[PDB]
C-alpha cells in the first residue's frame, strides 16, 4: 500500500504516474500488469505517461512482445487513433466507449502475451475476463457530480481489483500495488489482510418488500411482517 | 585581473585612489540598418504598445527571432538597454500562437512564466504589464499564493510573474505539476542572478525544466536576460540556445544615456577617520553638480537616508550660505514649489524648504509617490534614498552616488559588500532618457573592492555557479519530486547544471587537475563523486535511505518536509533530534532558536543592554537560556509577535531574518510532529504558525484578524473579558452595549459572522472490536466574503484519544468558496483499544485563522462493541 | 510569589513534570482490612502531575464505582477539575460539586491533591476542608471517601491516602483557623488508607464548561459562590496560555514602529 | 577580565551615540576615544575640549558618562 500526502486530486493522481511505472519495473518486470484507475479518459491519459516514462529509462517499447507486422491484422479493427499508439508501444487501454471489438481485441492481445500492460476503467474490474501477474490501483477515489466531491472506491470492488491479480497454472506469486491517499491508508492496511465483517442493510430499504410481499398477502397482518423479519 | 576602458585614468589622492574612465561611443549604424516602427511588425502583436511610436536599437535587432522561433534566446544588453520588451515579444508570439477568428487569445491552452529576480520589480510589473495586455483581456498576476487557497485561483492566470524561489518551492510541492504541459515558456529575467548566492535557486529551476524536457519530448521556449558579462556561451550552453541562431550579445557602448563612471576606492584603514572622509567626498563631488543637474543617493541604511540629508544641510549652512540658492534666482524655478508642499508625514518638512529630501519606504506611503512626482518635474536636485527606489517604480538621476557599498546581511551575521544586481540596478539608473544628454555615476567604495566594481560595470566580471555549497539541498528536492532514483539519475541530472558546464570549460577553477580532467573527459567520475558526499550527508541527517551497494536513493517523510519547507538539510536534523511529544512552548521556541539557517546570528556587546529588557518583557519564558545567539533568537521572535519595536538597527534586520525564515520552519516542525501524531505538540505548534503569520499572540481578540477594525474599540473589548464565542448570542444591539459604544454595534456583528465557524455532527456505529466508523457532518456556521475568506477556507480535522495525547487520525478538509452553506459529509475509520475509553475527541481548526476551532466529544458510554470473531 | 521572576522560574521549571511521572511511589501501610480500598488508574495519575506545579497545590475530585461482585474495592474511574486557585499549603475550590451526565453512573470517591512538601500526615487545612465538604454534602459518605495527597519527592512522585475518622470528621466541621496548627488538631483524626495504581483501566477527566479549571492567575475572578457546568475533555497544563491572560495581554505599543525597518523583504509566497 | 567588564560597556555607550554602524567604525571608534581620554595625566580639558572637539559635537551628557566610566579603567 503507497500513500501520498497529497489531497488535491488532481495533483495526487498526477504524482503517481512515476511511481506506476517504477511499480512495474519492480514488482513485475516482465509478467502481465493491470492498471486500475479513477477516470473513464485517465485510461488514455496513463496509457501515454506509462509510454512517455517508458522512454526515460532509455528502454523503448518494452512491453511489446511481438513485431510490429503481427499486430496489423489486430489494429485494421480499430476507430480510435490514440489506441492504435499505445497498443504499437504495447500498452492499451479498456473503458466504457470502445466497442466490444475493440474490447476483445486488447483482451486477446494480452492474454495472448503480446501486450504486457493494460489501462483499465475501474468500472470494469467486475466484468473483466482477462487476469494478470501484478494490480495497481492507482487513487481509490471518485469524482461525483451530485454532491460535487470525491468519494472512496467500494471495499469490495478494491477486494476484487485485487482479485485480479491470479495466475494459477503459471506464477507461483501474484502482486498489487495500491495507491492511495494518506487518509486512505490505514484503512486498507487494516482491512485488505483481516477477513471482512458483513452487515445487513434491510433495515434502511424496507418499505418495498413490506408492501410486495402484503401484496402477495405473504404479510396479512403485522404479526406476519414480525414474523417475516 | 582587469582591464581599462579606452580614455580611462588612475589618479590617488591621500587616503583614496579615484579612477574615471569616459562614456562609451555608441557603434554606427550599419548599411541599411533603420528602426522598426510598431507598424511594420506583425498584426496581432501591435496591440498594446500604444504611447510607443518606434522600437528601441537592439529591441529592432532581434524582433525576428523573437517573433518568427521558437529557438532558445540569450541576450546580454547593459542596464537601460531596455530589455523587457523584448521579451514581451517573445511572449506575444506565444499568446498569438493560440488565437481565433471569432475569439481572440483562447486562454485555457497556455501559461507562461516570468521570473524576476526581486520583489519589488515583480509586483510592478505585474503592474505595468496588466494595463498593457489588458486590451487582450489576458490576465496576469503576482504568484504570492499560499499553495492551496490560491491555485485554483491562479488556475485561471496566465504569464504568471515570481522570484525563482517562489518557483522552486511551489514546483517541489507540486503546485506546478497541475500548470506544467500548459507552459510553453519561461522567462528568466536578469539572469546573471547566476553568479548571486542565490543562483543555486535559478540554476535548479532550469537544470529541472531541462531535463524534464527531454523526457516528456514536449519543449519549451526559454528566453534569457542578463546584464552584459563575460561567460555569456556557458549561459548560452545552459540554456541550450543554439550559439548560431540563438545567441544575441551586445557591449555597453548600447547603453541608451551613455555613462561616465567614477569609482572612489578609500585606502584607510581606521574606520572612524574614513567616515569623515567619505562624508567629504560626498560633499565634494555634490557641490560639483551643485549648478544645474541633478544628484541621486543611494545609503544602504533605512534611517541614514535622512541622517545624510541634514549632514548636506548643515554643511551649507556651515558654508556661510554657500552652495545654497539651488535655483536661477530668488523666485526662479519654483522655490514656492517646495515651500508650498510644507505639512507631510515624514520629516520632509525640514528638508523640503531648502534644495533637498528624502525617499524610502518606511517612513510614509503615498508621500513616496508624492516625492517621485516632484523628482521626475525637477523641483529636487538632491534626493537621498535607498535601492528600494532602483528597485521599484522607475525614475532615472542626471548623476546617482553610491555611498560605501558596503551593507548588513543578518543571513551572514555581518556586513558584506551589496551584490551584483544591486549596484547594476542602481547605477542603472545613472542618466535620464530624455531630459538627459549622458549619465555619469560615482561609486564610493573600499580601495580593496575597488577592482572588483570595475570588472562588473565594464565587462570583465565571470558568471560562475554557488551551486556546490548547495548541492546536498538540491539533490534531496529532486530524490523528493522522485526524478532521481539512484546515483546514476543523479549524475544525469547534476549533467544539466551550469555547474557542470563551469567544471567542463574551467576545471581549474572548480577544483579539477587537467591531468586527472584527461583522465575522466566526462566528469563521469567526478560527477559520481559530486553527490556521493550529498547522498551521504542526506543520509547521515536521515533525509534519505541510500546504501552504497545499489546506488539506490529512499526517501524519508522528514526529506518530504525538508524539501517542501526549503529548510536546510542541518536544521531539519537538529528537529529531529530535539522534537519530543512533551515539550512545553519554553521549549519549543529553544528548537526554533536551534535552527540551522541561523547558524552565523551573533549577540552584540552594544545590544545586550536592550535584549535584557526584552527578555523581561515576553510572555515566554526563555529563561532556559542566558545571553547567546538561542536567547537572542528566541527573544526576537517574540518581539516581532508580541509586536515590539526595536532600538537598535542591526536587531532590526536580525529579527526580520529570523521572523522571515520563521514561517518556514515553524511550519515544517508543524508537519513533522503531526506526522508523528503528538497532539498537543502539533497544537502547540500550528498556533505558533499562526501566530507568526497574524503578528499576535492568541490572548488577543480574534477580531483583529479583520484588518478593517478599528483599533480603539478592540483594545475596549478587550478591556472587558466576554468569552468571544458569546458574542454569537447577541444582536447588533447588544454587542455595541456590551463597550457602551452603540454607533459600533452593527459593523462589529459584521465580522463577528464574518468569523469562520463549524458546526459538527457525528454518527458512530462500531464495525469490528477494534474499529470504529465515523461520519463527520460539518455545517459552515459563517458568512462568506471574498475580499475576506477569499476563493477556499482550510480546516485540519483531527481525531484524538482519550486524554487528547495521541491523534488517531487526521484528515485535511477544504471548504470552497461554492460549498458554504453545503454541508460537507467527511467518512472514516478509527481503532479503540482493550480500556475502552470513556470517549475519543474530534477536533476541527482553520489552518490560517487563529483562535478559530471546534471540538466534539464523541462520547463511547454507551458504545456496546460486536461479539469477537471466532477463527 | 514575586509574580514577576517567580512565575518563570516555576514556568520552565514545571516543563519537566513529565519526568516525575514515570517514577512513582505508594504508601504501603498497615490495612484495616475491613475498610474499602482505591484503585487509581494510572493514566489520569500521570496527566494530573503533568498539568501542576511545584509550588501552588492543584486539586481534583475523585469519581468511581466499585467493580461489580466486589463491593469492597473502588476503581477510581474519573477524575474532575473545577475553578480552583492554590497556596502552597493548600487549595481553593468552589463550593458547588461538580454536576453532569457523564457523572451520574459513578459515585464521588473524594478529592486528590498535589503537595509540594511531604509529610507524613493529613495537613490539617485538608481534614478541615474535607469535613466541611462532608458536612455540606450527604452525597459524600464519610467511610467512603478519602483525601489522596501526592506529594513531590525528589525528581520523583509520591502518594498516600487518607480517611477521616469520626473524631477528626467534628473537629473539622468545627474548625475555623487554617493556620499550620490549629487548636485540638490530632493524629487520631485522619487513618491512612489502601491504594493501588493500575494499568488495567483508563480514567478519564471532566473540565470547566466555558473556561478552564486554573484560576491562580486570576485570584479576583474566583468566588466560593462560582457555579460551573463540565464536559468531557482533557485539563491543560498549569502555564498554559490559556490560564495567563493577563501575561500575554500586556503589549503596550504604537503601531508606527513598524515604519522603521520598510525594507519588506519577502520573495516566498 | 574588570578591564573588559568596563570596556564592553565603553562600546555600548558607543552604539547609543553613533548606532549600528559597521564593526570596523565601532570598535576603530572605541580606541579613538579611549586614546583621547586615557592620559589624564595629561589633564588639561581646556586641550580635552579642543581634543573632543576633534571630535566636534558630541551634545553633551553622554559625553559625562563616558567621563565617570573612562576613569574606572
Amino acid at each position: 500500500i503507497q500513500g501520498f500526502n497529497i489531497s488535491h486530486t488532481q495533483t495526487r493522481l498526477l504524482s503517481m504516474a512515476k511511481p506506476v511505472y517504477h511499480a512495474i519495473t519492480k514488482h513485475s518486470p516482465k509478467k502481465p500488469v493491470i492498471v486500475f484507475v479513477p477516470s473513464r479518459k485517465q485510461t488514455r491519459l496513463t496509457a501515454i505517461d506509462i509510454l512517455t516514462t517508458c522512454a526515460a529509462d532509455i528502454q523503448r517499447q518494452r512491453f511489446l512482445h511481438c513485431t510490429e507486422k503481427d499486430l496489423i491484422p489486430y489494429l485494421e479493427k480499430l476507430s480510435d487513433s490514440t489506441l492504435k499508439e499505445t497498443l504499437l508501444n504495447g500498452v492499451g487501454y479498456l473503458h466504457e466507449g470502445l466497442s466490444p471489438m475493440e474490447r476483445r481485441l486488447v483482451e486477446q492481445l494480452f492474454s495472448s502475451g503480446a501486450i504486457q500492460v493494460v489501462v483499465a476503467s475501474r468500472s470494469l474490474c467486475w466484468g473483466m475476463n482477462v487476469a494478470a501477474h501484478l494490480v495497481i490501483i492507482m487513487d481509490t477515489q471518485y469524482y461525483n457530480g451530485k454532491i460535487h466531491a470525491y468519494v472512496d472506491y467500494p471495499i469490495y470492488d478494491v477486494l476484487q481489483m485485487v482479485g485480479h491479480a491470479n495466475r494459477p497454472l503459471q506464477d507461483d506469486e501474484g502482486r498489487c500495488v495500491i495507491m492511495c491517499q494518506g487518509s486512505k491508508k490505514d484503512f486498507f492496511k487494516k482491512f485488505l489482510y483481516e477477513p471482512l465483517p458483513v452487515e445487513s442493510h434491510l433495515d434502511h430499504c424496507m418499505h418495498d418488500h413490506f408492501n410486495a410481499e402484503i401484496v402477495t398477502k405473504t404479510i396479512e397482518n403485522k404479526q406476519d411482517a414480525v414474523d417475516y423479519l | 585581473r582587469c582591464q581599462l576602458p579606452d580614455g580611462s585614468f588612475r589618479r590617488q589622492r591621500k587616503g583614496y585612489e579615484e579612477v574615471h574612465v569616459p562614456a562609451l561611443k555608441p557603434k554606427p549604424f550599419g548599411s541599411e540598418e533603420q528602426l522598426l516602427p510598431v507598424e511594420k511588425l506583425p498584426k496581432y502583436a501591435q496591440a498594446g504598445f500604444e504611447g510607443f511610436k518606434t522600437l528601441n536599437r537592439i529591441q529592432s535587432k532581434l524582433y525576428r527571432a523573437a517573433l518568427e522561433t521558437d529557438e532558445n534566446l540569450l541576450l546580454c544588453a547593459p542596464t537601460g538597454a531596455g530589455k523587457t520588451n523584448v521579451a514581451l515579444m517573445c511572449m506575444l508570439r506565444e499568446i498569438g500562437k493560440h488565437i481565433n477568428m471569432d475569439g481572440t487569445i483562447n486562454v485555457d491552452d497556455f501559461k507562461i512564466i516570468y521570473i524576476a529576480p526581486m520583489r519589488s520589480l515583480v509586483q510592478e510589473m505585474v503592474g505595468s504589464f496588466g494595463k498593457r495586455l489588458a486590451t487582450y483581456g489576458i490576465t496576469v498576476a503576482e504568484l504570492t499564493g499560499d499553495h492551496q487557497l490560491c491555485k485554483e485561483e491562479i488556475s485561471a492566470t496566465q504569464i504568471i510573474v515570481c522570484t525563482p524561489e517562489k518557483w522552486d518551492i511551489i514546483t517541489r510541492k507540486g503546485g506546478e505539476r497541475t500548470y506544467t504541459q500548459l507552459v510553453r515558456l519561461i522567462i528568466l529575467d536578469e539572469i546573471h542572478l547566476l553568479h548571486d548566492d542565490r543562483g543555486p535557486v535559478l540554476e535548479a529551476l532550469v537544470a529541472r525544466a531541462i531535463r524534464n524536457i527531454e523526457m516528456t519530448q514536449e519543449d519549451v521556449r526559454l528566453i534569457g536576460l542578463s546584464a552584459t558579462l563575460p561567460n555569456y556561451e556557458d549561459v548560452a550552453t545552459f540554456l541550450r540556445v543554439d550559439p548560431a541562431k540563438g545567441l544575441f550579445y551586445f557591449d555597453n557602448s548600447f547603453r541608451p544615456v551613455p555613462l561616465e563612471q567614477t569609482y572612489v576606492g578609500i585606502t584607510e584603514k581606521k574606520a572612524i577617520k574614513r567616515f569623515q572622509i567619505m562624508n567629504e567626498i560626498v560633499y565634494e563631488k555634490i557641490m560639483e553638480h551643485a549648478g544645474k543637474n541633478q544628484v541621486l543617493v543611494f545609503v544602504h541604511s533605512r534611517k541614514e537616508t535622512g541622517k545624510t540629508a541634514r549632514a548636506i544641510r548643515d554643511m551649507c549652512l556651515e558654508k556661510d550660505t554657500l552652495g545654497l540658492f539651488l535655483r536661477e534666482g530668488s523666485a526662479s524655478t519654483e522655490v514656492l514649489r517646495t515651500e508650498a508642499e510644507q505639512c507631510k508625514n515624514l520629516e520632509l518638512k525640514d528638508l523640503l524648504p531648502y534644495g533637498f529630501a528624502i525617499h524610502h519606504a518606511g517612513m510614509t506611503r503615498v508621500d513616496r509617490t508624492l516625492v517621485e512626482d516632484l523628482f521626475a518635474d525637477k523641483h529636487i536636485q538632491v534626493l537621498v534614498s535607498t535601492a528600494t527606489l532602483a528597485w521599484g517604480v522607475n525614475l532615472p538621476a542626471h548623476t546617482v552616488i553610491i555611498k560605501g557599498t558596503q551593507v548588513y546581511s543578518p543571513e551572514k551575521g555581518r556586513w558584506t559588500e551589496l551584490g551584483a544586481l544591486d549596484i547594476l540596478q542602481m547605477l542603472g539608473r545613472a542618466g535620464r532618457p530624455q531630459y538627459d544628454t549622458k549619465g555619469e555615476g560615482i561609486l564610493i567604495t573600499s580601495h580593496g573592492e575597488l577592482q572588483y566594481y570595475l570588472s562588473l560595470l565594464n565587462q570583465q566580471l565571470p558568471i560562475e555557479s554557488q551551486m556546490v555549497s548547495k548541492l546536498p539541498d538540491m539533490l534531496n528536492a529532486e530524490i523528493v519530486l522522485g526524478n532521481v532514483q539512484n546515483a546514476k539519475d543523479a549524475v544525469n541530472w547534476l549533467g544539466y547544471a551550469y555547474l557542470y558546464i563551469r567544471m567542463l570549460r574551467s576545471p581549474t577553477l572548480y577544483g579539477i587537475s587537467h591531468d586527472d580532467l584527461k583522465g575522466d573527459p566526462l566528469l563521469d567520475q567526478r560527477r559520481l563523486d559530486l553527490v556521493h558526499t550529498a547522498a551521504l550527508m542526506l543520509d547521515k541527517n536521515n533525509l534519505v535511505k541510500y546504501d552504497k551497494k545499489t546506488g539506490n536513493f529512499q526517501v524519508t517523510e522528514l526529506g518530504r518536509i525538508a524539501s517542501h519547507y526549503y529548510i536546510t538539510n542541518d536544521t531539519v536534523q537538529t528537529y529531529n533530534q530535539l522534537l519530543k511529544p512533551t515539550l512545553s512552548e519554553i521549549e519549543l521556541f529553544r528548537v526554533f532558536s536551534l535552527s540551522s539557517e541561523f547558524k552565523n546570528i551573533t549577540v552584540r556587546e552594544e545590544e545586550k543592554l536592550e535584549l535584557q529588557k526584552l527578555l523581561e518583557r515576553v510572555p515566554i519564558p526563555v529563561k532556559e537560556s542566558i545571553e547567546e545567539p538561542s536567547a537572542k533568537i528566541n527573544v526576537l521572535l517574540q518581539a516581532f509577535i508580541s509586536q515590539l519595536k526595536l532600538e537598535g538597527f542591526a536587531l532590526m534586520a536580525d529579527m526580520v531574518y529570523v521572523t522571515q525564515s520563521a514561517g518556514r520552519l515553524m511550519r515544517a516542525i508543524f508537519e513533522i510532529v503531526l506526522n508523528r501524531g503528538w497532539a498537543q505538540l502539533t497544537d502547540k505548534t500550528l498556533n505558533l504558525c499562526k501566530m507568526i503569520d497574524k503578528r499576535m499572540w492568541q490572548s488577543m481578540c480574534p477580531l483583529r484578524q479583520f484588518r478593517k477594525l478599528p483599533e480603539e474599540v478592540v483594545k475596549k473589548i478587550e478591556k472587558k473579558n466576554f468569552p468571544f464565542e458569546r458574542l454569537y448570542d447577541l444582536n447588533h444591539n447588544e454587542i455595541g452595549e456590551l463597550i457602551r459604544m452603540p454607533k459600533m454595534g452593527k459593523t462589529i456583528h459584521k465580522y463577528v459572522h464574518l468569523f469562520p465557524k463549524l458546526e459538527l455532527s457525528v454518527h458512530l456505529q462500531p464495525i469490528t472490536r477494534s474499529t470504529l466508523k465515523v461520519e463527520l457532518t460539518i455545517t459552515p456556521d459563517f458568512q462568506w466574503d471574498e475580499k475576506v475568506h477569499g476563493s477556499s477556507e482550510a480546516f485540519w480535522i483531527l481525531v484524538e484519544d482519550v486524554d487528547s495525547e495521541v491523534i488517531l487520525h487526521h484528515e485535511y478538509f477544504l471548504l470552497k468558496a461554492k460549498y458554504a452553506q453545503d454541508e460537507h459529509l467527511i467518512t472514516f475509520f478509527v481503532p479503540v483499544f482493550e480500556p475502552l475509553p470513556p470517549q475519543y475527541f474530534i477536533r476541527v481548526v482553520s489552518d490560517r485563522w487563529l483562535s478559530c476551532e471546534t471540538q466534539l466529544p464523541v462520547s463511547f458510554r454507551h458504545l456496546i462493541l460486536p461479539e469477537k470473531y471466532p477463527p | 510569589f514575586s509574580s514577576k521572576t517567580e512565575w518563570r522560574v516555576r514556568a520552565i521549571s514545571a516543563a519537566n513534570l513529565h519526568l516525575r511521572t514515570n517514577h512513582i511511589y505508594v504508601s504501603s501501610d498497615d490495612i484495616k482490612e475491613t475498610g474499602y480500598t482505591y484503585i487509581l488508574p494510572k493514566n489520569v495519575l500521570k496527566k494530573f502531575i503533568c498539568i501542576s506545579d511545584l509550588r501552588a497545590q492543584i486539586a481534583g475530585y475523585l469519581y468511581g464505582v466499585s467493580p461489580p461482585d466486589n463491593p469492597q474495592v473502588k476503581e477510581i474511574r474519573c477524575i474532575v477539575m473545577v475553578p480552583q486557585w492554590g497556596t502552597h499549603q493548600t487549595v481553593h475550590l468552589p463550593g458547588q460539586l461538580p454536576q453532569h451526565e457523564y457523572l451520574k453512573e459513578m459515585e464521588p470517591l473524594g478529592w486528590i491533591h498535589t503537595q509540594p512538601n511531604e509529610s507524613p500526615q493529613l495537613s490539617p487545612q485538608d481534614v478541615t476542608t474535607h469535613a466541611k465538604i462532608m458536612a455540606d454534602n450527604p452525597s459524600w459518605d464519610g467511610e467512603k471517601t478519602i483525601i489522596i495527597t501526592c506529594s513531590f519527592t525528589p525528581g520523583s512522585c509520591t502518594l498516600t491516602a487518607y480517611k477521616l475518622t469520626p473524631s477528626g470528621y467534628e473537629w473539622g466541621r468545627q474548625n475555623t483557623d487554617k493556620g499550620n496548627n490549629p487548636k485540638g488538631y490530632l493524629p487520631s483524626h485522619y487513618e491512612r488508607v489502601q491504594m493501588l495504581l493500575s494499568d488495567r483501566f483508563l480514567g478519564f477527566f471532566m473540565v470547566p464548561a466555558q473556561s478552564s479549571w486554573n484560576y491562580n492567575f486570576m485570584g479576583v475572578r474566583h468566588d466560593p459562590n462560582m457555579k460551573y457546568e463540565l464536559q468531557l475533555a482533557n485539563p491543560k497544563e498549569f502555564y498554559h496560555e490559556v490560564h495567563r491572560p493577563s501575561h500575554f495581554l500586556n503589549f503596550a505599543l504604537l503601531q508606527e514602529g513598524e515604519v522603521y525597518s520598510a525594507d519588506r523583504e519577502d520573495l516566498y509566497a | 577580565k574588570e578591564t573588559r567588564e568596563t570596556y564592553e560597556v565603553l562600546l555600548s555607550f558607543i552604539q547609543a551615540a553613533l548606532g549600528d554602524q559597521p564593526r570596523d567604525i565601532l570598535c576603530g571608534a572605541a580606541d579613538e576615544v579611549l586614546a583621547v581620554l586615557k592620559n589624564e595625566k595629561l589633564r588639561d580639558k581646556e586641550r580635552r575640549k579642543e581634543i573632543d572637539l576633534l571630535l566636534g559635537q558630541t551634545d553633551d551628557t553622554r559625553y559625562h558618562v563616558l567621563v565617570n566610566l573612562g576613569k574606572k579603567i
